[PDB]
């Protein structure tokens, strides 16, 4: 978000995932399988 | 709308403008000769060469003559805040010109937006090179240009696309040159015939005095000589004031670096 | 080390020769004017700073032989390497060829010295410009030369180098004559003092004058002397 | 009596004028009573209320147009009633009828917060000879800026095109800033002034729309003189490097070449550029005929600085004590902004005292503070 | 210069298969969720009108090698690259939907287009050959009128390493020369002088010791 | 200044040009050269140089760009003249070396070839010869001469390391204007005082003052009189007799 | 390779000027002050230490003051490592002069030699300067007492009163007002002390933070007694002048 507006669109949607994954919202019997083609693109809060 | 500049007024009196008159001007007047030949008529042309050679001045001259639509583009006008916006712009502009019948698209100053394609792997040049690509894909198309005559004006051939400078879609490409020792004499006669001067002068003399130079200097040899005219409080221009002015322009050129310099990188 | 400190420029120069000329511009101003039977080098000294020992400190005019003076503008520190080469060549000429040096031969040597540090690798030019003046031996023609950090040498009728040299050079077109020098030694000294008082200003204590007459007589006029010469110019003006 | 004489005529005339217009408000409507009075009734009923703002995208030549309203819905409106179609053409803000939308007329137009930076609200109160001295390199800025507006006659005798452009260049503080604002007081035609630091932005694409605009407004409200103050600022100022950088600098330059000149055939936009990084510009910028006579300024000479210092000490309290000429002696090829700062600093010594007088002592002290600035970011002392 | 785009149009029309015309820069949009939606609707359409060949002209506009982006609007561009790689996976109803792709360079493609399953067969268009050049010249020159003293081998020896766009540009350039002499038939001595006048390069530059 | 140069980090590095950039720059320092004109005939060679006045306080009769290599070979320097201070010594050494080893007047071509072998020795250490330079020389010569084996010859020596034998060549700033006139007015049927007067014709056009012997100098190399520098009194006569015949028009 | 990573720090700036010299001059006002004041009967050299700690031993320290020979001592201000080197170069030069002429060096000659050494490092070889400033107090018969400062460029000027190191501008102003052409050594000692009391970069000014040394004509028979004082003789003359 020194780029375009696209990159804070990314940011809004990413913050939503973290409260889900670990929060006062707790999981469950729900599982994440995450398939990526290169993992060092990622934000390290998605390496967590 | 077509600005009024005579065809005899030109930025350079050469055979180079005659070559233009065979690619652009003549199949609009007569596609009869190019039917008799049967050849496909050439459409594109590159206009290139040093500044002050009246790059855009002969294309205002040719806009007086042909009376076709002129649709002028600035290459720095093709870049917007967000990417793919400018993708919209170019595509749409070309399709409006297809609907239009007997039109010319004059690509001015497409040194940014028209440049070479290359990879940076982290740049911000990629976002610009989307619109660079949008210019290619429209020119070949999947349909031909149905009477769209295409000029590209580049200061620089030093960097250009090699598929915006492939030789089948920019056809004959004309190097515009510096006036000769005869060519400055021609230019400067178009320019001093327009000025009141005291008869018995040499237009040959003033060219010799000058080194190999532009006519945009010869348009300013007159006008600065005209200011030395008003300070002496003369209605007329004489030899003496023309000498001061030749010295004035040349000294300045060296001091900076007006010629044999083109700057940029893309 | 054998890597270049001189990188050729597309302009038709070398950057470091252009940088070396500026460095000379920022230096203290020297005038040279030659009479019919003298030379006169006047130089500005900044004595503006107070509690300066001036007795023990060398003038900005250095004798390099018994009849060849060298004055300089630009980097003061750098200059001393040139003065040590030049004193060394002066003896070498006596050793191997006999007689004292000629002003021309010595000027050429200096020219090749500053030149060398342009063209060689591992070294940057010297930003120091010299006024070399003097007599040839057996002779009584004043010969006044200027060498410059481009390693280009020149003869001159009169010259000035240093800070705001242009202001003095225009004065020298108009008050010194190509055809006639002023013929007394005294008038020549006062013509050069009168010139110095354009840029130097601020009293007569920042003016220093070395006068050389043939037959190997280098004497430098003290402050007191200058004081009298300046006051004359002052009153007449 | 010398102020009063001016006042006595001019005030009484502004008081009468004001009074005149009060009695006169009523009187406007009296030469008609059905000749125009009636016309007014007819237009109004057509218009009704509210007149809904639209934005006109494009016209069609069959008496219709396509508006896009800022409230969303497009409408295929008709150009009918009390409207010329020559006062219509892209970019207009229009009055629509609140039942069936017809364009009843165009009255609305809305100014940008960027045409607000460009357009000036002043006419310069200072005029020429507030840095005066070097007053022969000023008739290269009044024989090519002032004068072809003032006289067409002179350049008609010689015929041909009359002057176009100047680039002012030199040391900083040598008057460049005040030169531009001193010719704008004399000519009295639309004076635009834009800083070059605002031409450099941290966002792309908007860079070119700004530079393309300045000359478009300029040609519209012609004659205009556009002062581009600082075009040395295009290569030294730059924010980030990923929406800044080379790309953004190159594009704004490219844009500026079309404007001046280019193919536009815009209005009169004499140009005044101040610079000192003239070799960070294009060869198609410092091209002749977009620069005509170019002006070099160097530092004033000793007798010039006496012109400069007597302008500045007229506004100040004086004594027989004050001596200008020894202040001149000390400074040696320095800017007249240096000399302008000693006089401004000399009243700072008066202010510090709280004494209303200015003395020779006040000018010499602030000369020492001015020379402290110059040689103390230096630390060589004597040239090493 | 090798007539990448020309070949694909001609051959897909000859043999008949539903020819979808898509230029890759059109997928770039400053909208997402509408620009990205041309991709979505481009499979949905294509599975109805199946078997069909999806011709993307250029594939550098959405075929960015980048997927490590730092501080740019290149994460907007790549969402039409990613959405492409999803529907070029089977969740069936794509076994009969194909891809032709033309591109000017192939060193700019993503590592997820090196792989088979995307474009499996990888065809290079080479610079012309001796036999090939001679042919090319005859196909343009069929359109215009020539004289009967032409030898297509002569012209093809004398052009070496000329691409098909330059060779189109000799054939045209010959009837310019014809027009200027003022004929109505195009000689075999004109095509030779169009070699010099229009190429690709203006001479061998200035040589001062080369 | 600041004109695109992709490569130029090495002092020999390539370059999509196919030739080094640094050598090219060296030739662009000879267009700032004070103009040197030279007309070679079969009866003699005339080297004319504009001494170049810079000031009225500069003594312009003391400074000159005629430089003697030896009695049978003369040479003229234009460009950056500090670079020619080093080479001209070398060339004079060279000639002398030949007279020591062989007791013979050296070929003009051979001598020209020797300062070219010198001209190419820029580098950080490479080839057979140890580099001692690091930046290329920015100076061009016109070595004239007379040998009794191939006659009058005149060579244009480059900072490149290349030599082209000319029949007349002008170099310097006004080079472009000079070579238009040489092309039409030169021929091989000239005589010595018609050439001499041709040097002053072309000198007249590239003159930035006016023509007089206080800023122009002529010099010759003649078979039976050798290399002779023409003094100013003699120079004057010819300049006036041009001015007599140009007033017969 | 190597040429790529080459610093090139010995090239001129656009100003004609040498960035690394200035950077050296910048960093010596980060080292302590050393002052010289020339009396007519002797020379006082007064240095303020750039270190002090109660756990420091600053009593065998002669960390600013060095004897080059028994007639010319120096005050050092700057990077001490570079300085140590020149100090034994100087000793080697003094003894050389003494070997060949069998006569002690004049102050004029040794100051010119050190200066030429410095000049070489800024002139070429791609090195960085030796960032040191020396105040030379010396006696010779030919020109008497002579006082000198040299800087990292390698240029020298004689002075009647000088200050180097920290607050150069400041110390200079003071010196000019409280100097008189001819003084006794005591009056000088006093003045030396007084300037350092107004310029001290900590409020307090003490004996253990003074290195202090003279050269006195209080040696009979026209000889000069070089004295580097013990810090307990400094303590008394500091109570004398009433600072402490
Ligand atoms: N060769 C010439 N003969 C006559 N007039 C000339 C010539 N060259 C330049 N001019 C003058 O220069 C003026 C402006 O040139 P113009 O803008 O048309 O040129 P260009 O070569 O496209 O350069 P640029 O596009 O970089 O401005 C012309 O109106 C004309 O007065
Ligand atoms: N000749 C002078 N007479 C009066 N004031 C002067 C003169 N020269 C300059 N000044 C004053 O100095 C100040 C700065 O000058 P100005 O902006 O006009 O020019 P400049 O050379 O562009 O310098 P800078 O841009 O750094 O301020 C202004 O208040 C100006 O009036
Ligand atoms: N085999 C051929 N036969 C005849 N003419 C040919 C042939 N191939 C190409 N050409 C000519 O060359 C032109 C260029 O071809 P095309 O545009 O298809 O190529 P490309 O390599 O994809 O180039 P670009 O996409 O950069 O325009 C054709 O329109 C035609 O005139």
């Amino acid at each position: 978000s020194e780029g375009t507006s696209a990159d804070r669109e990314i940011q809004r949607t990413l913050m939503e995932l973290l409260t889900q994954m670990d929060g006062f919202d707790n999981l469950g019997q729900t599982k994440i399988i995450m398939a990526t083609n290169r993992p060092d693109t990622l934000d390290p809060a998605l390496l967590r | 709308e077509k600005p009024d500049v005579t065809y005899s007024d030109v930025g350079g009196c050469k055979d180079q403008i005659e070559k233009l008159r065979e690619v652009v001007e003549l199949p609009l007047l007569s596609p009869e000769r190019f039917a008799t030949l049967g050849i496909d008529p050439p459409k594109g042309i590159l206009l290139y060469g040093p500044p002050g050679t009246g790059k855009t001045l002969c294309a205002r001259a040719v806009a007086n003559r042909t009376d076709a639509t002129f649709i002028r583009v600035i290459g720095s006008e093709l870049v917007q805040k967000y990417v793919g916006e400018g993708a919209r712009m170019v595509r749409e502009l070309f399709e409006m010109a297809r609907t239009k019948k007997a039109c010319i698209i004059f690509f001015d100053e497409i040194d940014a937006v028209g440049g070479a394609r290359f990879d940076d792997g982290a740049g911000g040049d990629n976002e610009v090179q989307r619109t660079m690509l949008e210019l290619i894909t429209q020119l070949d198309g999947f349909d031909p240009r149905g009477n769209i005559k295409v000029m590209f004006a580049t200061n620089r051939p030093n960097t250009l696309d090699p598929a915006l400078l492939r030789p089948g879609r920019i056809d004959r490409k004309v190097e515009f040159s510096l006036p000769d020792l005869e060519g400055r004499a021609n230019i400067f006669r178009i320019h001093s015939k327009s000025m009141s001067v005291e008869r018995g002068i040499r237009w040959e003399l003033i060219s010799r005095l000058c080194p190999n130079s532009t006519g945009a200097e010869l348009r300013s040899v007159c006008t600065e000589a005209g200011m030395f005219a008003i300070r002496a409080r003369r209605k007329v221009a004489t030899e003496k004031d023309f000498l001061k002015a030749v010295d004035k322009v040349i000294s300045g050129y060296k001091k900076f670096s007006s010629t044999s310099r083109y700057m940029q990188y893309n | 080390y054998d890597r270049a400190l001189s990188i050729f420029s597309p302009d038709g120069h070398i950057f470091q020769v252009e940088y070396a000329l500026e460095a000379v511009k920022r230096g203290t101003c020297a005038v040279g004017v030659k009479g019919k039977n003298c030379v006169v080098l006047g130089c500005e000294r900044r004595s503006t700073l107070k509690l300066q020992d001036t007795r023990i400190t060398p003038s900005k005019v250095s004798k390099i032989d018994s009849h060849v003076v060298l004055s300089f503008s630009g980097l003061n520190a750098d200059s001393r390497i040139l003065i040590e080469k030049a004193r060394v060549e002066a003896q070498s000429h006596r050793l191997t060829l006999e007689d004292p040096v000629t002003v021309e031969y010595l000027t050429r040597y200096v020219a090749g010295v500053q030149q060398r540090y342009t063209q060689s690798g591992g070294v940057r030019p010297f930003g120091v410009s010299t006024l070399i003046a003097g007599f040839d031996p057996r002779d009584d023609e004043p010969k006044l030369y200027q060498t410059e950090p481009s390693g280009i040498y020149s003869s001159w009728s009169a010259q000035t180098i240093g800070r705001n040299s242009k202001t003095v050079r225009e004065f020298l077109e108009k008050n010194y004559d190509r055809k006639e020098p002023p013929a007394t030694v005294e008038e020549c000294v006062k013509l050069t003092v009168r010139s110095l008082l354009e840029v130097v200003q601020t009293g007569a204590k920042n003016i220093e004058i070395t006068v050389v007459k043939p037959d190997s007589d280098i004497v430098a006029l003290s402050s007191e002397e200058i004081n009298q010469y300046v006051t004359q110019i002052e009153q007449e003006k | 009596r010398c102020k009063l004489k001016l006042l006595r005529m001019e005030r009484i005339k502004d008081h009468l004028l004001l009074e005149e217009e009060f009695v006169s408000n009523s009187e406007i409507l009296k030469p008609f009573e059905k000749k125009q009075e009636e016309e007014k009734k007819q237009l109004e009923e057509i218009r009704g209320n509210p007149l809904s703002i639209g934005t006109l995208e494009e016209i069609i030549d069959d008496d219709h147009a396509i508006v896009t309203s800022p409230t969303m819905p497009d409408y295929y409106v008709s150009i009918l009633s009390f409207v010329d179609k020559e006062l219509l053409e892209p970019g207009c803000s229009v009055l629509l009828h609140h039942k069936t939308m017809s364009i009843v007329g165009v009255l609305q137009d809305d100014a940008d917060p960027m045409v607000s930076v460009m357009k000036m609200d002043k006419s310069p109160t200072e005029s020429y000879s507030d840095i005066g001295g070097l007053e022969s390199q000023i008739q290269e800025i009044k024989e090519s800026v002032e004068l072809p507006l003032t006289h067409p006659e002179l350049y008609e005798e010689m015929g041909i095109k009359p002057p176009k452009g100047v680039i002012l260049y030199g040391a900083p503080g040598t008057g460049k800033t005040l030169l531009a604002k001193a010719v704008a007081n004399q000519t009295s035609a639309t004076f635009l002034r834009i800083v070059g630091s605002e031409l450099i932005q941290k966002y792309l694409g908007d860079g070119p729309r700004l530079c393309r605009q300045i000359f478009k407004v300029a040609g519209e409200n012609a004659p205009s003189i556009v002062f581009i103050d600082e075009i040395d600022a295009i290569g030294t100022k730059r924010y980030d490097s990923n929406s800044g950088g080379e790309r953004e600098i190159q594009r704004t330059m490219l844009e500026l070449l079309n404007q001046l000149d280019g193919f536009d055939d815009r209005g009169d936009v004499k140009v005044i550029m101040a610079t000192n990084k003239i070799e960070t510009l294009d060869p198609a910028l410092i091209r002749p005929g977009r620069i005509d006579r170019k002006i070099l300024f160097e530092n004033p000479d000793l007798s010039t600085k006496k012109k400069i210092l007597g302008i500045h000490t007229s506004k100040m309290n004086l004594s027989e004590d004050v001596n200008l000429e020894t202040l001149v002696t000390t400074k040696d090829d320095l800017s007249g902004a240096d000399i302008q700062a000693m006089c401004t600093e000399a009243g700072l010594l008066a202010l510090r005292e709280r004494r209303m007088q200015v003395t020779a002592e006040d000018f010499k002290q602030a000369k020492e503070r001015v020379m402290k600035n110059k040689v103390e970011e230096n630390l060589e002392g004597l040239y090493l | 210069g090798t007539g990448k785009t020309l070949l694909a149009r001609a051959c897909a029309a000859q043999t008949n298969a539903t020819f979808l015309k898509l230029a890759a820069p059109q997928l770039v949009q400053m909208y997402i969720g509408e620009g990205a939606k041309l991709v979505r609707d481009a499979f949905a359409l294509a599975k109805e009108k199946a078997p069909t060949i999806i011709f993307i002209d250029e594939l550098d506009a959405i075929g960015t090698k980048r997927f490590d982006s730092e501080k740019s609007g290149d994460r907007e561009v790549q969402r039409t690259m990613l959405e492409l790689l999803n529907q070029l996976d089977g969740f069936s109803s794509d076994d009969r939907v194909k891809v032709l792709a033309a591109t000017n360079r192939v060193d700019v493609l993503d590592p997820a287009l090196l792989r088979s399953g995307r474009l499996d067969r990888k065809i290079e268009f080479p610079l012309p050959s001796e036999d090939s050049r001679a042919q090319i010249l005859q196909i343009h020159s069929r359109k215009m009128t020539t004289d009967d003293d032409i030898n297509w081998q002569e012209l093809a020896r004398s052009t070496d390493e000329f691409n098909g766009a330059q060779l189109k540009a000799v054939t045209v350039e010959a009837g310019m020369i014809a027009l200027r002499n003022g004929q109505s038939s195009v000689k075999h001595e004109d095509f030779v002088e169009g070699i010099s006048e229009v190429q690709a390069r203006k001479s061998k530059s200035v040589s001062f010791y080369a | 200044f600041l004109t695109r140069s992709e490569y130029d980090r090495g002092v020999s590095t390539f370059s999509p040009e196919g030739r080094l950039f640094q050598v090219e720059y060296s030739l662009e320092a000879i267009k700032l050269g004070s103009t040197a004109i030279g007309i070679a005939t079969k009866e003699g060679v005339v080297l004319g140089v504009e001494k170049r006045a810079t000031s009225p306080l500069l003594e312009s009769d003391s400074i000159e760009k005629i430089v003697e290599i030896d009695r049978h070979i003369g040479c003229a320097m234009s460009g950056l003249t500090a670079d020619a201070r080093s080479m001209i010594e070398h060339a004079r050494t060279a000639a002398v070396t030949h007279n020591l080893y062989y007791d013979e007047d050296i070929n003009v071509e051979s001598l020209t070839q020797s300062v070219c072998d010198l001209a190419l020795r820029f580098g950080e250490g490479a080839s057979g010869e140890e580099r001692l330079m690091s930046r290329p020389f920015g100076v061009a010569l016109l070595i004239a001469g007379h040998d009794a084996d191939d006659g009058y010859q005149l060579f244009h020596a480059e900072p490149s390391g290349t030599f082209y034998r000319y029949n007349a060549k002008a170099i310097g700033s006004g080079s472009e204007g000079a070579q238009a006139e040489l092309l039409n007015e030169w021929h091989s049927s000239l005589t010595l005082k018609e050439a001499e007067l041709l040097v002053l014709k072309i000198l007249k056009q590239v003159m930035e003052e006016k023509l007089d012997e206080n800023n122009a100098q002529l010099s010759c190399i003649t078979k039976q009189d050798g290399f002779k520098i023409y003094d100013n009194e003699k120079t004057a006569e010819l300049i006036k007799e041009l001015k007599e015949k140009e007033a017969a028009e | 390779g190597s040429r790529r990573y080459d610093s090139r720090t010995t090239i001129f700036s656009p100003e004609g000027r040498l960035y690394q010299v200035e950077y050296a001059l910048e960093s010596i006002s980060h080292a302590g002050t050393a002052i010289g004041i020339m009396a007519s009967d002797g020379i006082v050299l007064a240095a303020e230490r750039k270190v002090t700690s109660t756990l420091l031993e600053q009593d065998t320290s002669t960390e600013k003051l060095y004897k080059l020979n028994d007639k010319i001592a120096v005050a050092v201000a700057g990077l001490t490592a570079d300085a140590e080197i020149l100090i034994n170069t100087a000793r080697i030069h003094a003894q050389n002069y003494l070997k060949t002429y069998n006569e002690d060096i004049p102050v004029e000659i040794l100051v010119r030699r050190l200066s030429d050494i410095k000049q070489g490092y800024t002139q070429h070889g791609g090195l960085r300067p030796f960032g040191v400033s020396f105040i030379y107090a010396g006696y010779d018969d030919r020109y008497g007492y002579q006082l000198y400062t040299s800087n990292p460029s390698g240029n020298y000027t004689g002075w009647k009163a000088i200050s180097v190191g920290a607050n150069t501008s400041a110390a200079q102003t003071l010196l000019q007002m409280d100097y008189k052409d001819d003084m006794k050594v005591d009056d000088a000692i006093e003045l030396a002390l007084k300037t350092l009391s107004k310029t001290t970069d900590s409020s307090a000014l003490t004996y253990d933070r003074l290195e202090f040394a003279t050269i006195r004509k209080g040696a009979n028979d026209g000889e000069v007694y070089q004295k580097i004082f013990k810090p307990q003789e400094i303590k008394d003359i500091l109570v004398k002048t009433g600072i402490t």
